């Protein structure tokens, strides 16, 4: 859809580091011109 | 290295106040993991606290088995000091000749 | 849209009257958008562990 969400347990950067930031890079897609749902397995 | 292996940390991560001081491995009588930093104020972020008698170098080491930590943070608060007074002497005997 | 960008194309029409008799005016305009973007939360996060 037009919204993407995910959840994860909290961690900490091992080291002399006390703050954590998040940076995502997005790629829009055509709902019809190509297949957008990605599926992966081990 | 064997002890920490038994402790359940497959690969340990060695970090001072600065991450550039990543530790390494060395063998003298067994498998050791070790870190090396100079004895100065801050090259690897080492604090120098000098009183009238001694000068100590204080830095803290960080242990983890992963780049991220989720439980049981480890802080190795280490510091070794040096005195400021000492006694030295030549090791060569002197023998003066006079009239 | 090509692989990198998607554009919206339309043409504008200029005339001083309902009917045109000379100097037809066509404004071929289109602006685009890339398909990739970079985002960073403005909220600082601070963990607390034993
Ligand atoms: C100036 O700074 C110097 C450097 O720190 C400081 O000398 C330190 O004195 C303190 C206070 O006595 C020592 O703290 C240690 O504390 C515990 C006991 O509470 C022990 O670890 C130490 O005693 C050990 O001493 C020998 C060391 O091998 C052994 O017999 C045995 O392990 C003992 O337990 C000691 O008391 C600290 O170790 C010294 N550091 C030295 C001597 O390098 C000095 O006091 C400061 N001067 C001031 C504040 O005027
Ligand atoms: C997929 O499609 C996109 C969208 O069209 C396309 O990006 C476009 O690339 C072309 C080819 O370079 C650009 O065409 C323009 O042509 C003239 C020069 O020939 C100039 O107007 C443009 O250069 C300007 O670039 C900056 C724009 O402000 C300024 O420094 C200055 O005005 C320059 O003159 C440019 O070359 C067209 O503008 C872009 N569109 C953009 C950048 O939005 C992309 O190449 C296509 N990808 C493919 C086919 O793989």
């Amino acid at each position: 859809s037009s919204q993407g969400r995910f959840s994860v347990q909290m961690f900490r950067f091992a080291g002399n580091y006390d703050l954590v930031y998040l940076h995502c890079e997005v790629y829009l897609c055509d709902t019809m011109n190509e297949k957008c749902k990605p599926t992966c397995s081990g | 290295k064997c002890q920490l292996k038994s402790l359940g940390f497959d690969k340990v991560f060695m970090y001072l106040s600065d991450s550039r001081c990543s530790g390494f491995n060395d063998r003298d009588n067994r498998d050791w993991v070790s870190v090396v930093t100079p004895a100065r104020d801050g090259p690897c972020g080492t604090v120098l606290t000098r009183n009238e008698t001694h000068a100590t170098y204080s830095n803290t080491l960080y242990l983890a088995d992963e780049i991220i930590i989720r439980d049981l943070n480890i802080k190795i608060n280490f510091a070794c000091s040096y005195p400021l007074d000492m006694k030295v002497s030549l090791k060569t005997a002197l023998q003066p000749m006079v009239s």
